[PDB]
RNA sequence: GGGGAGUGAAAUAGAACCUGAAACCGUAUGCGUACAAGCAGUGGGAGCCUACUUGUUAGGUGACUGCGUACCUUUUGUAU
RNA sequence: GGGGCUCAAACCACACACCGAAGCUGCGGGUGUCACGUAAGUGACGCGGUAGAGGAGCGUUCUGUAAGCCUGUGAAGGUG
């Protein structure tokens, strides 16, 4: 089951009009002052004003 | 103030200061031409139209240039019959400036 | 001059070539027609 | 005398691709599709130097029809009355006077009604 | 306006323009936060390229990092690598291992 | 060059047609003529130089002969078997303005211009219309 | 792998190195595109945007609209 | 063909007007043939086309012209 015509630029790009990205769930610790994911331990091991690791 | 004059086998709505491209009439650059073939002359609410032709009205013009306008291409093609043919054309004009309406 | 001399009008001819384009008069067949013997290579009828 | 044909093939393809620019997709950028689109544009342009003279005439006739019916006359009665008279005035400048110079067009339709056709 | 370029990144261009579309026009610290927490490979690569562009602006000019804005990101295509995958019934198919060129262009406008 | 009407400086008027015993298609042809703008010397075929037409008594419109019990109106719903019909009089009982709209719609072009001209036709049901602010004047009295 | 600095007449001659086309893939700017049905053009044509210097111009888009079923080859005949 | 049409927008007559083609005419060009013309020079009839015949050209590379001419104050190529 193949195409009978190659697809154009336009329809190729309209297909991929949906596959753009997001990850905006960042936040800053009040204690240390660094960015980390929401609800996640910091890359320097802090979580809600406390070192955990 | 306007007039309808027959120049090149076709007529032109023509006012008292206009530039106008016309089929190539045979008179050199800068000279004067008259059009004693007016079809109407109107001035405000005083419009007089041609009996066939408004008698006693002439339009004076000055020949500005003899150019050729803007090549058109002619393509003649028969599908699947080994026939293809091309031609260029540039039609001659004469630009005239209308100098007087009477 | 070698720069100046040519032959008589009508003494040489252009040697028109078959098979060079469809606006030349001899495109796509070269004067041979269509299918059959005398359009093939070696398409000769014996004397 | 071997002659390498890649420098003339390029200029002939540039000429065809320049004539094809503004077209959709491969119609403007690959040669075997641009060539057909240029030939087709040429056929349509030949045909439409004729249909231009057909289409403008119908628009003039429709505007003269609309202007004459405002003065109580048809197109066809107007064209008949302008030849019981002698006007030699065409559909182009009558449509121009229909839009722009409406009193002059009213004078023309009254001289057609004056010839009672 | 200062560039940094990676000529030949072992990700393909279509995969890298996804992350390239995601930092364009942003502030540099915002962009570094986005790239440092993204789930992808192109963000590791493009974060290293953005670090290089910023440090080029710091060392070859006098711009502060706070002033900088990532102004032009574009991913071109690099040279592919042409390899064989053996398939069934004797048939061989060509793998292209695509590469790409990442340019980050930081500026203070 | 000839005049072209241009959609910024087109003049439009509002008109009330009283369909109180008019033949359907002989009413519709003057309505469609005025929606395209054929009655104006500024007729240009690619711009709508028409007028807004209000039609008020659109259940007093009248078909001649036996077209009242006859004259089916069809529409296919898209599903198999889904052809659907209604005659003149049950449509003039159900939705009376739909008669004088599908008559005028079929006589307009099948264009986005024909849609734009159809948007200027405002047919209604009773003897009144909600358009006293646009001040329409009566035609074909 | 780059950003500089140096060499060089030239490094967008930096070693995959003279020139560096087309296919193909991008980024930027302008304009048009989310009520509209088909060989994607062509005739008409508003609007907008740039250069000019202004106008009865030049370039770019082209809303809307009339007409419009590619090319080849084979055939009595192909949008087929 | 659709909308729709019923003292018709159908039918049978008759009348007058109009639209309608690349048909004709007007206006401006180009070309073939023929006849005229101290060769300017006009006229007249033409000018859809497949296979095919005939006529006249463009461009590419090489050689002569050329130990010439052009060209680093910039060749060929490439792109406007």
């Amino acid at each position: 089951a193949v195409q009978q015509n190659k697809k154009s630029r336009s329809a190729r790009d309209m297909r991929r009009s949906h596959d753009a990205l997001e990850s905006n769930a960042l936040s800053v610790e009040k204690s240390t002052g660094e960015v980390h994911l929401r609800h996640h331990v910091s890359p320097d091991g802090f979580y809600r004003g406390r070192k955990v690791v | 103030m306007y007039a309808v004059i027959v120049t090149g086998g076709k007529q032109h709505k023509v006012t008292e200061g206009e530039f106008l491209k016309v089929e190539k009439l045979d008179v050199a650059t800068g000279e004067a031409i008259d059009f004693d073939r007016v079809l109407l002359v109107a001035n405000g609410e005083d419009v007089k139209i041609g009996l066939p032709v408004v008698e006693g009205a002439k339009v004076t013009a000055e020949v500005v240039s003899h150019g050729r306008h803007d090549k058109v291409r002619i393509i003649k093609f028969r599908r699947r019959k080994h026939h293809m043919k091309r031609q260029g054309h540039r039609q001659w004009f004469t630009e005239i400036k209308i100098t007087g309406i009477q | 001059q070698l720069n100046d001399l040519r032959s008589a009008p009508g003494a040489r001819r252009e040697k028109h070539r078959p098979g060079r384009g469809i606006g030349s008069g001899l495109g796509k067949t070269g004067g041979r027609g269509h299918k059959g013997l005398t359009s093939r290579s070696g398409g000769k009828v014996a004397p | 005398a071997r002659v390498k044909r890649g420098v003339i093939a390029r200029r002939r393809h540039k000429k065809i691709l320049k004539l094809a620019k503004g077209y959709y997709g491969a119609r403007s950028r690959v040669f075997r599709v641009a060539k057909q689109a240029v030939i087709k544009a040429g056929q349509y342009a030949y045909r439409d130097r004729r249909q231009r003279k057909r289409q403008f005439r119908a628009l003039w006739i429709a505007r003269i029809n609309a202007g004459a019916r405002q003065n109580g006359l048809s197109y066809s009665r107007l064209i008949a009355g302008l030849k019981k008279a002698a006007i030699e005035i065409d559909r182009k400048v009558l449509a121009d006077l229909a839009v722009n110079e409406k009193a002059a067009f009213t004078a023309i339709v009254e001289k057609a009604k004056a010839s009672l056709a | 306006e200062v560039a940094a370029k990676l000529s030949g990144a072992r990700i393909s261009a279509q995969k890298a323009r996804l992350v390239a579309d995601q930092i364009r026009g942003k502030k540099v610290g915002e962009a570094l936060n986005l790239l440092a927490f993204s789930s992808k490979k192109a963000a590791e690569i493009m974060k290293k390229v953005l670090e290089s562009a910023v440090a080029n602006a710091e060392h070859n000019e006098g711009a502060d990092v706070d002033d900088l804005k990532v102004s032009t990101v574009f991913v071109n295509e690099g040279r592919s690598l042409k390899r064989i995958m053996p398939r069934a019934k004797g048939r061989a198919d060509r793998i292209v291992k695509r590469s790409c060129h990442i340019t980050v262009k930081v500026a203070d406008k | 060059k000839t005049y072209t009407a241009k959609p910024e400086t087109v003049q439009r008027d509002w008109f009330v047609v009283d369909a109180a015993g008019q033949t359907l298609g002989r009413l519709a042809t003057e309505i469609a003529r005025r929606l395209r703008g054929k009655h104006k010397p500024e007729y240009t075929p690619h711009v709508d130089t028409g007028d807004y037409i209000v039609v008020i008594n659109a259940e007093q419109v009248r078909v001649t002969g036996a077209k009242t019990t006859d004259k089916m109106y069809y529409h296919h719903s898209g599903f198999p078997g889904g052809i659907k019909s209604i005659n003149f009089e049950k449509l003039i009982a159900k939705a009376p303005e739909r008669v004088i709209e599908t008559a005028v719609k079929g006589m307009l072009p099948k264009n986005p211009l024909g849609r734009d001209m159809y948007r200027k036709l405002k047919v209604y049901k009773g003897a009144s219309h909600p358009h006293t602010a646009q001040q329409p004047q009566e035609l074909k009295i």
